């Protein structure tokens, strides 16, 4: 093990408020429903959850772009057969842990909804939190 | 750490086990290694791959292996330990993972390991990660002498190896997983020990290979060698046997039944030729035979030639009574030969002149020599079905198979240079892994050929648990080893468990 | 009690053990039966008798004798205790006296014997009579893994026993020790458990003898009898063996080097009765022989008559290169015969017509039947000595040898009747002796024929530590056995263990 | 100077009790002997003690292998040409500092005697402290 590594990347305050999930669409759903409480405990892999940095990679080249969903996780996309609906947020970790010999850096963003789909150049992706 | 309850061992089992046994407090301070419990991850693995894979038991421990047959039971946890050997400029990762006591098989892609409770250990990581292995179970108490379903660890690699190499080795970051009892292991019930357990080690005969006999052909056995030039993948009928005691095709217990019939005597003269009998085979302990998963009775010959079986003729012609002539047969095809052993049906033909007056009844063969030996399957049918045991394969790239030569008295007209057959296993091997009926832990032993005098090692080898041993030869001449040496177990290892080049 | 200090077990060799390991507390409960611990007094012994002598150690626990191979010392008591089975109309008692851990051998009278610290038990106690065993040391802790110097419990008959007795049986009191670690056994340091220990029972092959191989000819067995009529103490050569694993007299450990040798051609033609060839011996492994300790070298036939070898004959005449050719020995005396194998020199002769262009070389030899078959050990020197293995004895009363018949190759001019020679031991028998070298305990095994498919006894015979099985028979007539059960080991007996008659 | 690699291999606690030394041998030899209390100040190479790790050795090889003794100390093997006995215990340091790029384990056993000698292979060595 060595250090001369990033310790870590703490998150970053972005700019952003909390949001609520569930406490909105609760007095306008007709049924309780809640989900076992031990999906919330471990972190596993996206279905889409899989990338690389190679050299040949170009600054403004998108490595992943995925919508928050039940798409994010093994676990609620087999829970979403069964409802119709969803609201919340979810908590993403990146694993990034590349060697102690290569050197650059990815920038994250937080897309709004009904932002065109399309190019995002790299001069705009740092206007997003 | 992990996303698990605490389960109780010794405490739900109580209630309903006779006594619950304490174990050596001494046996929870050290860690000792698991066995199969090792890999290596070298820069050309891809991400999935299973590096280990083991099931909670007493197995995973060498003094509760060994603790486990004086008692009937066992519950509790255990903790394991991975240590790994990396420096800090590698990098890759690699996820521990509990499997649940069910859960059936198949490819687990890295997408699926991170879903059970697990831990993600990066390759440079400095102090052993160290992880529990709880007892989660659906009974009270388990049984130590059946093996039964019980939670795993299996380790896949996560994330590749990135790391340079100087020319050789080629860096491959290695780990080694050690376990101990937690401390609310139990056993449960003191029994008189027993010595057929099934944590019990495979064991050889300690006898020098020179000092055995051969399976294929009745005779000592002269020379151990490797032979990348004859055919890779054999089908031998005689020296087949499963380490877990099973024996595959034609293969007998005994020695004096290799290349040998018990066979009904059916007496009639001719006057072209000879004499000519036919032979209603038997089995040689006196036993009827009928067509079945062998494809001839038990011993019969494999190779393929001009066998001369001997006798048992009475001679009611006066003069003499019982006399011994040398019949002759004729194994390989020759388009011309109504060779059936598999419905129990042979031709023997002798070049008499006159008429020999045998009496019918229950005679035996023994081979005198080969004419034209041939190493190829006879013909057990004419042209039609033999249910037989499949080749002897298969090995990794770079492994030859070691062959027992002895050499046969062969009747020549042209030259005189001895010819070798050979087996797989000599006929002591063949009675001790049936008189035992091992336990196959995992796929292949690890043998170690050694010198009893001098005490230094002469090869590593492989046998696997079908029934052959494999070398890991590079070159192609013909590397013959001394024969007076001892093989030594040394632990199960996997398949792909690539061997010491010779 | 008994006249002794208290014996300070683990405390003394606790500052100089790197671990003093705890036991089990269940088995400081149960009173467990000590191996060799039992007797019986019938009215017919004379006072004096020495019913049991056994050493303080773990070998007298199945529990710690089995958990003494993880370990490798032990301090600390027993406690034993002596249960008698006599009603209140007997009379006569039994000193068990504590006898120290030298004070060499011999006969003990009984005036001797209440000289130690003793007790002195009625044969008519109810309760069993418990009482120590202390562990008397010079050193500090035991070695497990070495038997050494012990306190000894040994019980005598002090005064002789006065019953009645009805016809039959004769009311033998019957005794039976039983023990348990004291407060304080320890064992010392954990290593790794090792399988080739000293408190390992003989196990025996799961072969049936039907399946086995012959030691004296090279053929399966076909039945297994008593037969009190034969020489009740032969002195064969092949297929002799001490349950200790030690090779005795001519045995080979292969059963493809009996009856057989490999010996140098020395070829020359002779205008008399044929060719005649005489054989330098060697062994057939190769290796130089040399007149030894052996009669002969291993493997040469032990029986007496016409015997014919086979070849290993290249012929340089024109029309064929390596034949195979029939000689003639003879093994008898004959009163006129150069046979001296002991020496390294054995004489064949065939009787040929013209000039066999035989090239000298390496040749070894195959039976093909025998003529005038004797039950008499041949001429390993012409009148010579002869270093050979002891007669097969002595039994007890009323106890015959059980042979495992086999039938050989007969050259017959007067009847066809087969004939059975027969040794004491299969040839699976002897390399398992051999690859195991078992620790004799005591001085006879005590099988038991039992039969896999039914389950149920068919005689209780008595192998000696020397190498033979013996059994108690009664009549007179042959009496033949199935040939398809399995033989089991049940325990150690003293040599004048009397069997159940079959 | 560099913390790239391992701090210190601390002795973990080896499961064994205190054994004495000379507190038993005492009261049965006739003479009072102590030894230079200078030699027990200094840690000096034995005898025997200089191996090396190639990349060609295979798992299993067994590097050094040194009973207890007086042979593992120039001293003391120099000074027992006097004596007939010893006791005691001795303290073994073990020097390997390889690079800061090699990688591997070693794995050091406390024999206990009577032990057989002979093979002691890999999946047995741990079984002892
Ligand atoms: C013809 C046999 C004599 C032995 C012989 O000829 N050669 C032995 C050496 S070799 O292999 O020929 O090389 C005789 C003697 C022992 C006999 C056998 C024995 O009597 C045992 C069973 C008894 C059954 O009633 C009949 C089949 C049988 C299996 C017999 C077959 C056959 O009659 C045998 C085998
Ligand atoms: C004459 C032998 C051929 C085998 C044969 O003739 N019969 C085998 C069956 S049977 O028993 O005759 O019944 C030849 C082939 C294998 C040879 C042996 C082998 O070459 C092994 C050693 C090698 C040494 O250089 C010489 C002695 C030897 C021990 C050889 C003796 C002899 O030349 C042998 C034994």
């Amino acid at each position: 093990s060595g250090q001369d590594l990033v310790p870590a990347a703490v998150e970053q305050a972005v700019p952003i408020q909390p949001v609520a999930g569930a406490a909105l669409a609760a007095p306008a759903a007709g049924q309780i429903n809640q989900i076992d409480p031990w999906i919330f405990q471990n972190f596993v892999q996206c279905p889409l959850g899989e990338f690389s940095i190679s050299p040949r990679n170009t600054p403004g080249e998108i490595l992943f772009d995925l919508a928050l969903g039940p798409g994010l996780n093994p676990y609620l996309a087999h829970l979403s057969a069964m409802y119709t609906g969803w609201v919340g947020n979810m908590e993403v970790q990146l694993v990034l842990a590349g060697n102690a010999f290569t050197a650059g850096k990815v920038v994250v963003a937080l897309v709004p909804p009904y932002f065109p789909k399309g190019s995002l150049t790299t001069a705009q992706i740092t206007c997003f939190p | 750490a992990v996303p698990i309850q605490p389960v109780a061992g010794a405490a739900l089992a109580a209630p309903a086990a006779g006594q619950i046994n304490q174990i050596d407090p001494w046996i929870f301070q050290n860690f000792v290694q698991c066995p199969l419990g090792e890999f290596s991850i070298s820069p050309r693995n891809t991400p999935g791959e299973i590096l280990f894979d083991l099931a909670l038991g007493p197995g995973l421990n060498p003094y509760l292996a060994h603790l486990s047959a004086m008692y009937t039971g066992w519950v509790g946890n255990m903790e394991v330990q991975l240590v790994l050997a990396g420096n800090a400029f590698t990098a890759g990762k690699v996820v521990v993972a509990l499997v649940p006591p069910y859960f059936p098989k198949g490819s687990l892609t890295t997408a699926q390991i991170t879903c059970f409770p697990h831990v993600m250990c990066d390759v440079r990581t400095l102090e052993p990660i160290q992880l529990p292995l709880l007892d989660v179970r659906r009974v009270l108490w388990h049984a130590t002498q059946d093996q039964e379903e019980s939670m795993r660890l299996v380790c896949m690699l996560y994330t590749p190896l990135r790391t340079n190499s100087p020319g050789d080795e080629s860096f491959v970051v290695s780990g080694r997983l050690l376990s101990k009892p937690a401390a609310d292991f139990n056993f449960v019930y003191l029994t008189p020990p027993i010595e057929r357990t099934i944590y019990r080690m495979v064991d050889l005969p300690v006898i020098q290979p020179r000092l055995c006999t051969h399976a294929r052909w009745p005779a000592p056995v002269y020379g151990l060698l490797v032979d990348p030039s004859l055919p890779s993948n054999p089908q031998w009928q005689n020296g087949r046997v499963h380490v877990d005691g099973t024996l595959l095709g034609t293969t007998p217990i005994s020695g004096s039944w290799v290349s040998c019939f018990a066979a009904e005597a059916a007496y009639e003269f001719q006057s072209g030729t000879g004499e000519v009998a036919t032979f209603t085979l038997i089995e040689q302990d006196g036993s009827a035979y009928v067509p079945g998963d062998r494809a001839a009775p038990l011993g019969y010959p494999d190779f393929s030639g001009q066998l001369e079986i001997e006798v048992q003729t009475e001679t009611t012609k006066t003069g003499d009574k019982l006399k011994v002539t040398t019949f002759e047969m004729i194994l390989g095809p020759t388009t011309n030969a109504d060779q059936a052993p598999y419905q129990g049906r042979v031709f023997a033909s002798v070049t008499a002149a006159a008429s020999l007056d045998l009496v019918d009844g229950r005679v035996r063969a023994v081979p005198r020599s080969i004419y034209g030996f041939q190493d190829t399957i006879p013909e057990y049918n004419d042209g039609l079905l033999v249910p037989l045991a499949p080749p002897i394969g298969p090995f990794l790239p770079g492994e030859v198979l070691l062959r027992f030569r002895t050499y046969m008295r062969q009747i020549d007209t042209a030259d005189a240079a001895a010819e070798a057959i050979d087996c797989a296993l000599p006929q002591e091997f063949v009675s001790w892994f049936a008189s035992n009926a091992f336990t196959v832990q995992s796929e292949a032993l690890l043998l170690r050929y050694r010198n009893t005098l001098t005490g230094q090692l002469l090869f590593e080898c492989k046998l696997y648990n079908e029934g052959y041993i494999a070398l890991s030869y590079s070159g192609s001449g013909p590397l013959t080893f001394p024969t007076d040496g001892i093989f030594e177990v040394v632990s199960w290892v996997p398949r792909l468990y690539q061997l010491a080049s010779v």
